[PDB]
């Protein structure tokens, strides 16, 4: 059943020991400050056969999605809205120990987590997507595949969703979805001590816990997702939220820049 | 979410239920219910029912999926086909393969799983009464059962989920404001070193929002801590 | 008998040359009947012919090789050592002693290890002592990852490069066989410049 | 309603000749956390290929005793058709990765690395005919890209008949509307074929007809192939 | 998985050579040179629960087919036209490392060949298959269970297959819902179809090849042929690889036997 | 596929001779006698959410069953009856708890104790669905009579809606194992006779102690007369089976 | 539907105590340890086994007797509406009831750490269908020489208007009132297979019961010649 | 009480044999319940002196018995050894160190003195219940084998192949085209010439294993 991972990923214990010196002068082994996010690529409309897409280069974290309208009936749960569903896959070619066949946990969480963080947000109005009430519906497929396990993939997933719901035109060519406001998710990883925004492969592997933060542009919360084996402080996730929002700000920006605002 | 209402939050500061802002729903503890279980125990929140089963550490079926220097945790979520209001197919949903993991790591830094190498814990629970909180009501089945297998641990877990209805912040959420209210935070905790084991948010809160719901999850959590304490206590000597 | 290319950037395929030669195996060679193929992305050359690979980020384990291994089990009787190799090494507990164990559970999970590869065939995984000199526990430094085809490339060509990555920085950086160089400011980066740019000469530079 | 795959003049509906490929675009090493990588473009139809080298057979009584394992995997991102794919591995899907697996199985030199394996990843993100060729084409330049010994490159092309007019390299709508489609994949340099299929129709002597352009379509993807390995930077 | 097979049950080392040498004077083991087919028998009606079935024994190689026809939806996906659904089977029961469940790879690809090889010669249209238009169909289930794997299984199967779809009897929609007494007629068959594969063994083609042969085998290729000889589906299987002049002969060879099969096939149904 | 069970937590050779002593002056470890069954609890609408449910308490085995009702439509195979649908599951479908599901609903259906032709709502269109849902808590031998008295009582239990009222139900219906261990029949057979015995026998009986469904179970065998003997004794303590469901039906 | 007519004869012209047609025949897979054909009037049934052979998980095998794995799979067109293949929840219940059959006839005691297949496919169904499955296994199972205490015989008793009858037709099982599988060693007395299905007194139970057991006799001397045309 | 019930039947299992008690060994093929006899194989029922058995009739799979000596097929070449296939319910290993007479050397097995596909005689030097069969190549023409062609019969059937008191080898030795070594494996290699009048023999030790109950069968053979 949903068993301690076998394996694994080993980091060296003096790539663990170094790490936490360098952490000690506010520095990472890439350069950048503890606070960073990893370098930003976005390239919409890089899935030509996809109603929307997007390429997202997070560091070394390849992801790329894309979207499929159709036409379906609402369910028999409010028949006032469209559809969302979200597909989150790690490809058997991402990294060396991963398998082929269906989604894992972690795939099913990152899946559930970027769907939670779309629906919730009203970043995405469904109720707009009605094309006659209780009949016909525009239902949004959103596929997410992982293409390169760089670390803190839940963060390049949601810029590459938003980003290909940015970037879906809507036929029968119409218009764009009924997107509210784009949303950003922040990951701050507690490692050692140390409170670590957008944890790379290596930190992840040696970090206790990492918490995820979802925000609007009105700077509201409306996502959290705690993970890893590792506890945190309450003092940690009261001081990793501030941390987190203070990111959102320059994150929501650069996200614009690159979704033509 | 329909666009304005159904009313959350009365007539003068009280709940569809009854409750003041901060009150949590009744809890009612019973352990060692199954025999063939090195530990067990059902689990009350309100309208939700949870039952867990342990089996004790265990030699691991097959080889490579056990660990060299600490026990592998087999955690499982599942509800009953009548658990719910309709039917619900008794194959694994994504929900349930969600907070299997969610509890799964939850207990990962409670259980001395260092002490037992190359061994198996088994951690199944039934949900068989849903009415919002069933992941922590699980979770909290989950950490009874195990003190009552005698397998060591750094602490229980208590936990219960606060949130937002009308724009009032509320402690132990029911299933009409989970439905229909603005946020929905699970806190899962080990109060005695005040390490926090579970935290998700579904919905919506502003910063300041998140930190008076967080104030008001600590201290609900320190009353069903203590419920839990002294439920393993009666055994009176 | 007739020979096709100077010394050109060869590809998987490629004719190399025609007939009787002999010629010794290698890994990068293929010849079928008379005519002989490159199988790898390399640099065709001659001496007394040979395709030296440009590609290729795996080490191909030769008895007596000295190599830099990270710890990744350890067993009752000894150690998993991961040595960039389609192939897991082992280094037995005895090896490391004075040869036998008083049953007790010393490098764990993730020490870095310089060893020997004393024993390797086709039936077997490579085996490794921890012997001679120098050879032992990696306690500091950095381990710097470069492909295990550039190993002779970030030397020289006459010890040239040797003297040249640690007259600007820091010292005695270990360039095993292994494409993995332990050192004791970063470097990787240059040895990340040797590393791409290796296709470039005439060596360097600065 | 049928469109007329063959004006008129010679010409096919995108504007080539019967003997004509489409525009090929080759990438080398887009992964970082892959042995070998590659991205292969033919007109419409993309596919990315990640290898990863040499290895650890994870159960024991799956490995071979005197050559590598090759794990071959043919996989269509759920957007890269015109209605949406569901991503769970498909009978085609099925069927051509066993297909593309043993296209390999010639070129490999599985003899070098006994007890291990080999594991090749393509997906296609763009499909419009010929992705199984595309497919295996990234696959072969990802195990060169890793330095993986083989016996030499492959090309292929799906050559074909579309109005009783032999073509070379199909587009989706000539796999679709017309009456043959033949995927063809060989190792150029030493004339052995590796992929042969045949989807629809054609006469013994078309079949020899098609046989022949294939080749030189081949021939000419195979100098496109060794030139984009070769941009070494000489 | 697609993975490498990690059972060859081994082939001794000395089998295959004096396998090689029985060849070269140009025979095999079983007496029959290598351009002949092992000896063939099919039996029609052998499920008697099938709305169509055959037994065929070529060699030691058993298979039966059967079908099953029923009234669907089309899609909107082209509607006036009925289904056709092949499912094959290599069971547990046929070879000793073969295990039940899920089809294989090889059941996968041999149901898609001979799916390929019946839609596309357009032998079976079809034709036709509409009730009405958009609303109602036939639906073909042809299940086909290979029950002793003997070598060369495709060619066993497109027989089993071509003459179960001759054996079908079909019957009456009365408004809506089908009967059975009233046996209405055949299926909409415009010719059968034939599969010859030619494995390369060593330096020479051989035809209908066996299990022996296939074990020790470089690859091998099959062609389908409709009766006015036109080629109609080609699938090329195995870990090795054949010269264009292999393939260039391996169809002639296969051509002049498809002469010979197919009066075979005739006699064995009409 | 259908293997012999690898996992076998292996029975002491002396354990199984005291057991067997035991027998031989006719009392069992528990205290009970051969023909005796062990103390039996049924608490109706445990599970709240449920329409009808029953938390049976039989030995050391714990059995929760819950009925769900919906509204769905009838099969092509005779449109003038509901709908019963019986899912079992161990809860430490495995092929145990398919076979328990399948014995459960036969014996349910087949003794007509649950009228479907009565849950048409209207004919060829809409009517009536119970899922029945039995989920073992805890596996303490004899978990297949544990199962049919949680799932009658369920029945029992459940309320329609438009509240309406009960099911078509005609009368219970009980099941009874009988174990041969050694040369001796035993009733209710728990988790060390079960891992002793050859094999056992259920039968299932309505209010007549007429045989409405038959099953045996075990690796082992039965004679004839071992068989004849084991539904006399499973008749016999039908009648007292009956009666103590029924005080917990409150008839 | 009438079933036993005015005049004491069923639907198809048999006694209330009589069988239908049989056919056995013996090693008909040449890539089979042992292999068996059963033909029960229109029940058709085809068994092949796999000698003792190594299990392919170490922790699935046992140390001190072999696994036995057993199969009961119906052909999708063995029904009269199309069966799916994918294993139904019939299958997976008969697989495990024929297995536990077999495992009192077969000395499995005598290969340790082995696994014993046995695979079995109705071609054709008219009930009975489990007892046909069976009793081609047991047969093949002895085609390949696998020790075992004695053949496994087994009929269906049941009851129509009634009269209590031997070995059910289709009609018989679709319509009738009772449906009691048995089957048993023979030679040893020993019941391996026992199931009912509808509804009986104590008293026709007892009665099905003696007419079953002279219905497998009959049954069991044609198993034994089947297995004797060695040449004897 | 003691009559037996049967003079020289083919026999089938759960068959009557004997009533009461009688001194026999045990026996795989007869099972014996109180002090009823009973076959448990498809077999031949032979009595001699005070004694009864069951000559099996069936059986493709060999049983090992210690000190045997089979001819098996090389499978996989582990580190220290090689696993030969034997047609038993289990794998034969055959160590490495009784092949050479020494340790492995700091470098040898490529595979070079048996390989995945070789053939091998050799005899079970230990085997038992708690392990599987052990081989040894030591004894004379033991090892490799290096041409000819290798015979796979019914494991049941080689006492007959070689008949009594060794008579069926002599006259299958001697109308071809030996050695023909019987191996108790149920697999015979043989080492004719041959170019190409043959060794179709093959088809004679399969006339063999077709008619092993009729008699005398030593001169149907011709």
């Amino acid at each position: 059943m949903s068993s301690t991972p076998s394996n694994q990923n080993i980091i060296p214990i003096i790539k663990k020991e170094s790490i936490v010196s360098l952490f000690e002068k506010g520095i990472r082994q890439d350069g950048r400050k503890l606070t960073d996010y990893r370098p930003l690529s976005i390239t919409l409309d890089y899935a030509k056969k996809a109603d929307g897409s997007a390429l997202v280069k997070l560091g070394t974290t390849m992801v790329l999605a894309g979207t499929k309208l159709e036409i379906d009936k609402p369910y028999e749960d409010t028949p006032n809205q469209g559809n969302l569903i979200v597909n989150v896959e790690l490809l058997p070619l991402a990294y060396t120990t991963f398998e082929p066949g269906p989604p894992d946990e972690n795939a099913i969480e990152l899946a559930r987590v970027v769907d939670r963080s779309l629906r919730d947000s009203k970043a995405l109005d469904l109720t707009k997507l009605v094309i006659e009430p209780g009949k016909s519906v525009w239902t949004v497929w959103l596929d997410v595949y992982v293409l390169d396990y760089g670390g803190n993939v839940l963060d390049a997933c949601t810029l590459a969703s938003v980003a290909a719901l940015y970037n879906t035109k809507v036929y029968k060519v119409v218009g764009k979805l009924p997107l509210n406001y784009p949303v950003v998710t922040i990951s701050v990883a507690k490692v050692d001590k140390y409170l670590v925004v957008d944890p790379d492969l290596d930190e992840e592997s040696i970090m206790d816990a990492k918490i995820s933060f979802s925000y609007t542009p009105d700077l509201k919360i409306v996502g959290i997702q705690k993970s890893g084996k590792g506890s945190m402080s309450l003092q940690d996730i009261d001081q990793a939220e501030n941390t987190a929002r203070s990111t959102a700000v320059k994150l929501l920006e650069e996200l614009k820049k690159h979704l033509g605002i | 979410l329909q666009v304005e209402r159904p009313k959350l939050i009365l007539d003068d500061g009280k709940r569809t239920d009854g409750r003041k802002p901060d009150e949590l729903r009744s809890i009612k503890i019973e352990l060692g219910v199954l025999k063939n279980a090195d530990g067990s125990a059902i689990f009350e929140m309100g309208n939700t029912k949870a039952i867990a089963a342990v089996y004790g550490p265990k030699e691991m079926h097959p080889r490579h999926l056990s660990l060299p220097d600490r026990a592998v945790l087999r955690v499982r979520y599942h509800m009953t086909p009548f658990s719910t209001d309709e039917r619900k197919n008794p194959a694994p949903s994504r929900r349930e393969i969600e907070l299997s993991k969610v509890i799964r790591e939850a207990l990962e830094s409670a259980v001395l799983v260092e002490l037992f190498p190359r061994t198996a814990i088994d951690v199944f629970t039934e949900i068989l009464q849903a009415d919002a909180g069933s992941r922590l009501v699980s979770l909290m089945a989950a950490s009874l059962a195990l003190a009552d297998a005698g397998i060591p641990m750094r602490d229980l877990i208590a936990g219960v989920a606060v949130g937002k209805a009308d724009g009032v912040i509320i402690l132990d959420l029911n299933e009409t404001e989970d439905m229909w209210g603005e946020a929905d935070m699970p806190i899962a905790m080990m109060p005695s070193l005040n390490q926090v084991t579970l935290f998700q948010l579904n919905g919506s809160m502003t910063p300041d929002e998140f930190r008076q719901a967080f104030d008001l999850a600590v201290k609900g959590i320190n009353i069903i801590y203590n419920l839990e304490r002294e439920a393993l206590k009666s055994k009176y000597v | 008998k007739i020979v096709l290319q100077p010394r050109s950037i060869v590809v998987p395929g490629e004719l190399l040359a025609e007939g009787e030669f002999q010629i010794p195996w290698s890994p990068y060679i293929l010849k079928i009947n008379s005519k002989y193929y490159s199988t790898v992305v390399g640099l065709f050359d001659v001496k007394d012919f040979e395709v030296i690979p440009l590609e290729g980020s795996f080490y191909y384990p030769k008895i007596n090789d000295i190599v830099i291994g990270l710890v990744e089990d350890v067993e009752i009787y000894g150690w998993v050592v991961d040595i960039k190799a389609p192939y897991k090494a082992y280094l037995p507990a005895s090896n490391l002693l004075g040869r036998s164990i008083n049953v007790g559970e010393y490098l764990d999970v993730g020490d870095y290890v310089i060893a020997r590869i004393e024993n390797f065939d086709r039936s077997i995984d490579p085996v490794l002592s921890v012997k001679g000199k120098d050879l032992g526990r990696v306690s500091n430094g950095i381990v710097i990852d470069i492909m295990p085809v550039k190993v002779p490339r970030v030397i020289g060509k006459n010890k040239s490069m040797y003297e040249t990555l640690t007259s600007k920085s820091g010292c005695s950086i270990f360039v095993a066989n292994n494409g993995r160089i332990w050192a004791t400011e970063i470097l990787i980066e240059a040895i990340r410049k040797i590393e791409n740019e290796s296709h470039i000469k005439g060596l360097t530079d600065r």
